[PDB]
């Protein structure tokens, strides 16, 4: 994606402070409180009745730290992001069965974790940059989808 | 909100489809496979060839649950309970796809009502069609 | 954008059977009559107060004809499509303040406007066609938008 | 549907956002115009600078609807129909837009509330959002 500068600068620094293992299960917990029709795809997960049940789930946590390890992996590779989540893409289309609705829920649900996370440093012009990523991202991963 | 106008466009257009309800249902269907793949992420254990047995049972099924919310338009989301808690609860299929199945119907319906589906009929179905998609959806969370 | 060589010619091979004057103004139409919102920015076309007033207006018939020409003037150049509109998108976005969603409208309105205008003629297949052309069109059209 | 533990929550995250309402409002507007630049198209009046009084006074009124809304959380069409025929056949925005200040102002909460906006909170507020943004478009057509 093309993003100037100054929002890669933000990007990056931002990043820089993020413990992956937290802020990846509490995206995905998020995800799967805010919008639970998404938890079709976690049925062998646990008990994800609760948003508390959710949240400490285990697996939703491990799950949540792959995820966001993987996007960690594409902020590097901003300039191709296709060709970084190509192989992924096909998995979660042919072996996974992901509706690609969903990156794009999981993006912002992203977004809302980073801003109650960094709260105030949060701000305007730094979200703008993670917006464009993660719009980014959700359509990297849904590019193999036919 | 669905006018007094917008209900006799959709009974005049719906019963006008009459008997071939299942059929336009199975066309939307294949419609919609094709114009947007991502919706196919849905029936991974459906044969999706073109005249596939189990799309033309399932596009009868998506007609006749269509033509109750045509009979039942007045109240809807008490007719079309059963199938909001079953997209809810256990389908749980995001409700973007839903203006995409719409849209493939109204497309399927201009196909073959060529007198019928003037201007106000096309805009009462797309409304209709919208009111439908948000009961279906109303129990999500 | 991304089609194959039998869905060029089937885009082409329809659209050479379309009167670009008629279908512009009846997709121009019914877009103001379906969805309603986009009529804000004709108030100087006159009486839109009911569908048959909108139908029939010579201005929107008129700009319905403006705007279906560069559509098809767009499809002779499918391989280029931001090329094509980026003047048309920079306009579009500083000039006349259009929500590039209305060209999203706009497209399946038209797509609509085809299959009853051709029928059976406007096969699945040939649906997906013209579907990947207007999104691709809406797309190169909102391009331009900062 | 809003149920009674959704606003309960609403409540009291509101509540807590108390006399900064109008300040939240107009970050909100400031992330909107920013995140997603095809909101601006509906304010070529206003100078969206950061700082902006436009966006601030506007960011205030937008605000104290919410407040109205949520203190009305039980009528809200009713508290809010002024403004749905205002942006139904006035300033006719596009229904898409809606979500995206929905997120802007759901972003805002998060940042301001690190205690508040937990993940139960966080998901009474989008709810309330969307149905808040439901009934301003309820009369489009
Ligand atoms: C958008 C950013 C996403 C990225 C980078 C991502 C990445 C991953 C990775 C790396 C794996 C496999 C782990 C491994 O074997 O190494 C995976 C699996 C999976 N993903 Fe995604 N994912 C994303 C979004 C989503 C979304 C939003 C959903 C659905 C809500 C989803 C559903 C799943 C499922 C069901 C699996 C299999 C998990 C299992 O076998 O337990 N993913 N994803
Ligand atoms: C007009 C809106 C819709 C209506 C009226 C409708 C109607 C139905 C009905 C009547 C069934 C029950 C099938 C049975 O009992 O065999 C069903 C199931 C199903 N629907 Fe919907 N539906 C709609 C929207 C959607 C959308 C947008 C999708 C996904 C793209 C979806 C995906 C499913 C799936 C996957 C099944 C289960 C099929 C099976 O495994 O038999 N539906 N729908
Ligand atoms: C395929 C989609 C579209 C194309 C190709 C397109 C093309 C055009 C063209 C070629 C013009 C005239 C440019 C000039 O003055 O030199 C124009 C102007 C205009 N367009 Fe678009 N347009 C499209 C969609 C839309 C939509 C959906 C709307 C809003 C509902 C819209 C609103 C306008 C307006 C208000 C003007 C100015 C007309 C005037 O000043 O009389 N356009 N468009
Ligand atoms: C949470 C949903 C929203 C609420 C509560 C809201 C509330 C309001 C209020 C209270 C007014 C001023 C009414 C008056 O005092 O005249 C207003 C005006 C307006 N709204 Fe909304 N609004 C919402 C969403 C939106 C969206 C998403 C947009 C477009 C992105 C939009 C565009 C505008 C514009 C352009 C004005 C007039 C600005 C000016 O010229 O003064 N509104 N809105
Ligand atoms: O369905
Ligand atoms: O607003």
């Amino acid at each position: 994606v093309h993003l100037t500068p100054e929002e890669k600068s933000a990007v990056t620094a931002l990043w820089g402070k993020v413990n992956v293992d937290e802020v990846g299960g509490e995206a995905l917990g998020r995800l799967l409180v805010v919008y639970p029709w998404t938890q079709r795809f976690f049925e062998s997960f646990g008990d994800l009745s609760t948003p508390d049940a959710v949240m400490g789930n285990p697996k939703v946590k491990a799950h949540g730290k792959k995820v966001l390890g993987a996007f960690s992996d594409g902020l590097a590779h901003l300039d191709n992001l296709k060709g970084t989540f190509a192989t992924l893409s096909e998995l979660h289309c042919d072996k996974l069965h992901v509706d690609p609705e969903n990156f794009r829920l999981l993006g912002n649900v992203l977004v809302c974790v980073l801003a109650h996370h960094f709260g105030k440093e949060f701000t305007p012009p730094v979200q703008a940059a993670y917006q464009k990523v993660v719009a980014g991202v959700a359509n990297a991963l849904a590019h193999k989808y036919h | 909100v669905l006018s007094p106008a917008d209900k006799t466009n959709v009974k005049a257009a719906w019963g006008k489809v009459g008997a071939h309800a299942g059929e336009y249902g199975a066309e939307a269907l294949e419609r919609m496979f094709l114009s947007f793949p991502t919706t196919k992420t849905y029936f991974p254990h459906f044969d999706l060839s073109h005249g596939s047995a189990q799309v033309k049972g399932h596009g009868k099924k998506v007609a006749d649950a269509l033509t109750n919310a045509v009979a039942h338009v007045d109240d809807m989301p008490n007719a079309l309970s059963a199938l909001s808690d079953l997209h809810a609860h256990k389908l749980r299929v995001d409700p973007v796809n839903f203006k995409l199945l719409s849209h493939c119907l109204l497309v399927t319906l201009a196909a073959h009502l060529p007198a019928e589906f003037t201007p106000a009929v096309h805009a009462s179905l797309d409304k209709f069609l919208a009111s439908v998609s948000t009961v279906l959806t109303s129990k999500y969370r």
